[PDB]
């Protein structure tokens, strides 16, 4: 389905508009060119466990 | 927390700890940005004046990256009241920005509808803190985490003596000896979706800790996202 | 594709009311605050206010409070800026822009802008006059010619040369607003001195607000 | 409320060079960090970089920001032809809302170029309508600064002229400017010598172009 199926394949926010699926991303991310994946705008984005 | 594990390094970097005049940890917080900490309103009555410590992972040894910030403004929910533990939420804006590092990285705020259908539908979330280690026990030295299943609201309501408003939700276990406890209050309950951890709840209250047939009660954050937003824009 | 698309240029008189619109697409409009931004002609950006379209909550700049209205219609993803009573000083470009939610402090997506003109003037077509040196002599190899496009309202006029066949060396200047409230601009071209006896040079003026089209032949007497 | 003062007003640089733009803020009792925008002629502002260390998608790593408290800068390591524009800083305080700087124009430094200067008399056709406009053109000069003085029978005319100026040329980086002198026909008919005098960095001495009323 739309938001039902793999979250409309959005990585993060999925919202329904125009009987189609519209992805968004959280602050400090920007939505990729493909309309679904979210790209970090900085080195310490939210919700991500720190690695070395 | 009662039970669960200990957070390996950098795995709970949004954890804050509020410390009183005696530089001692009494409530948790969640790092939302360089400047903002999320906490429970009732923790504000457990200390006259306080500060926030980031990146601490054991109270005895200094791991380098700990750092303490003065609080500049407190935004406590107007409608919080001591007798019911409703609206158990407050936000702190600091005098100095926390600088993200290894082990201090903020947890994400979601969008309300998506969180309510996608985050609150997940089986479990993740609570953490330096709070007591058993119901009538001692406060923990090292930072601990716990996986708590969401407990549906009806079964929740039936298990408890007190009213569970829609600004609260249940998570934890019936009989199993795992729960948050005093001293964890205010700290983070996060839910993960596609390897991102979003703030979904604040540690608020519970009947004992780990009691058989009783769960942990959290401030339902989604119910307060707009209010949180407005506090950041005032 | 996420976009903010604003309605087109407006031309109004003092005392008239006006509502401009700002449409969001490609994202949920309700989920972001929508801000309005002013840019006076030749001047900088001025923040006016913002609205949360989910509940229509608004916050105005103190400099702008009481002089403008921000509103929204979430069913059609549109925000609005409205004046009950315009002044000439409202003449400016107005942009909408999206303000994210919890901790944003900046505007990620901007509308294309709406041009607002406030004037007691009424639509009027230009006169087009030749620009030629007092005497055809030259000094020596290059010559300048032009057209002065005077007394029109509102902007814009378009200018071409020889139906677009002549483009090299053309400069069509930004209009100035005259004390009359009418605009004026000038278009010039550099040409071969050796060409003035053989070739015609005609400037092509369009003033669409008045349905005015002019072809002005430019040449000297001597 | 925090007032942001950017500096300089105009920055004049050559493709390839490094640019540094300043913005100083009243670090009030709060404040924080700033966002910055680029704006080209006829376009909406475009967000480049913001917050402590976030960057908008597509901004090359030649763009970076720094500062704290009251003092902030934006640096561009290597200028591209496409990089010349106005830049705005922008602050927010929670209690204080939003403010912008006054803008910095990033322009192309090219070699000095003297204007071509031309004077045009009013047309007889215009004259029959009761007004005389006399036009002086300064064509393809650099730097922007230029002085245009109107003289009617050697009397300097002030307050009866208007200027229009082009943007730095995208091909050759020059400017062009017009000055238009407007007189009533009766006033126009009261004088003999109409002259334009252009003073410019590239002019070793001022250049005068003139005509005598009525020989046009
Ligand atoms: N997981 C649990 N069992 N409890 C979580 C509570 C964490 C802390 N919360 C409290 O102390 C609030 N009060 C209590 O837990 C109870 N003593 C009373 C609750 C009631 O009467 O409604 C933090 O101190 C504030
Ligand atoms: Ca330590």
């Amino acid at each position: 389905k739309l938001c039902s199926l793999d979250n409309g394949d959005c990585d993060q926010f999925c919202h329904e508009e125009q009987n189609s699926v519209v992805c968004s991303c959280a602050r400090g991310y920007t939505l990729a060119d493909n309309g679904k994946a979210c790209i970090p705008t900085g080195p310490y984005p939210c919700g991500k466990q720190t690695l070395e | 927390i009662v039970g669960g594990q200990e957070c390996k390094d950098g795995e709970c970097p949004w954890q804050a700890l509020l410390i009183n005049e005696e530089n001692e940890g009494f409530c948790g917080g969640t790092i939302l940005s360089e400047f903002y900490i999320l906490t429970a309103a009732h923790c504000l009555y457990q200390a006259k004046r306080f500060k926030v410590r980031v990146g601490d992972r054991n109270t005895e040894q200094e791991e380098g990256g700990e750092a303490v910030h003065e609080v500049e403004v407190v935004i406590k929910h107007n409608r919080f009241t001591k007798e019911t533990y409703d609206f158990d939420i407050a936000v702190l804006r600091l005098k100095t920005p926390i600088t993200f590092r290894m082990n201090v990285a903020p947890a994400c705020l979601p969008e309300r509808d998506w969180a309510e259908s996608t985050l609150m539908t997940q089986k479990t979330g993740i609570v953490s803190g330096f709070g007591r280690t058993h119901e009538k026990g001692r406060q923990s030295t090292r930072l601990k985490m716990l996986e708590v299943p969401y407990v549906d609201r009806n079964s929740c309501k039936l298990s408890s003596s007190f009213i569970i408003t829609q600004n609260m939700f249940c998570a934890g276990y019936d009989t199993k000896q795992e729960d948050a406890c005093q001293g964890d209050s205010g700290g983070p309950h996060v839910t993960r979706f596609k390897d991102t951890y979003f703030v979904t709840g604040i540690v608020s209250w519970g009947e004992g800790c780990a009691r058989k047939g009783k769960y942990g009660i959290y401030t339902k954050v989604t119910a307060f996202l707009k209010w949180i937003d407005r506090s950041m824009k005032t | 594709e996420v976009q903010l698309v604003q309605s087109g240029a407006e031309v109004k008189k003092p005392g008239e009311s006006l509502r401009i619109s700002c449409k969001g697409s490609g994202y949920s409009f309700s989920t972001s605050w929508i801000v309005w931004v002013r840019q006076m002609p030749g001047k900088g950006l001025e923040w006016m206010g913002m609205i949360d379209p989910s509940d229509s909550f608004t916050s105005y700049s103190p400099s702008f409070q009481g002089h403008v209205t921000i509103s929204a219609d979430k069913s059609i993803s549109t925000a609005y800026l409205q004046w009950s009573s315009l002044k000439a000083s409202d003449t400016a470009m107005y942009y909408c822009a999206r303000l994210h939610y919890y901790n944003s402090e900046e505007f990620d997506v901007w509308g294309q802008g709406t041009l607002v003109t406030v004037s007691s003037a009424s639509t009027k077509g230009p006169s087009v006059f030749p620009l030629a040196p007092c005497s055809r002599s030259t000094s020596e190899s290059t010559a300048a010619l032009g057209c002065l496009v005077k007394d029109y309202f509102p902007e814009p006029v378009t200018v071409s040369w020889n139906s677009g066949a002549l483009t090299s060396g053309v400069h069509t200047f930004p209009a100035v607003l005259q004390s009359s409230g009418l605009y004026s601009l000038s278009s010039v071209v550099t040409v071969p001195s050796s060409s003035l006896g053989t070739k015609t040079y005609t400037c092509n003026v369009d003033h669409k607000p008045s349905n005015t089209k002019v072809d002005k032949r430019v040449e000297s007497k001597y | 409320e925090i007032v942001l003062t950017q500096s300089p007003g105009t920055l004049s640089l050559s493709p390839g060079e490094r640019a540094t733009l300043s913005c100083r803020a009243s670090q009030s009792v709060s404040s924080s960090y700033l966002a910055w925008y680029q704006q080209k002629p006829g376009q909406a502002p475009r967000l480049l970089i913001y917050g402590q260390s976030s960057r908008t998608r597509g901004i090359p790593d030649r763009f970076s920001g720094s500062g704290s408290g009251t003092d902030f800068t934006l640096t561009i390591s290597r200028l591209e032809p496409e990089d010349f524009a106005v830049y705005y800083c922008q602050q927010f305080g929670d209690s204080q809302l939003f403010t912008f700087g006054q803008g910095t124009k990033l322009e192309i430094k090219r070699t000095v170029a003297a204007p071509s200067v031309f004077i045009f008399p009013p047309s007889d056709e215009q004259l029959k309508s009761g007004t005389a406009s006399v036009v002086c053109l300064l064509n393809n000069f650099y730097p922007r600064e230029a002085k245009v003085q109107w003289k009617v029978d050697n009397a300097l005319q002030s307050g009866n002229s208007q200027e229009s100026v082009t943007e730095q040329d995208s091909k050759d980086s020059t400017y062009s400017l017009s000055s238009t002198l407007t007189l009533s026909k009766a006033d126009y008919e009261k004088h003999k010598v109409y002259a334009c005098e252009v003073t410019h960095q590239g002019l070793s001495s001022p250049v005068t172009k003139s005509f005598n009323r009525g020989e046009c």
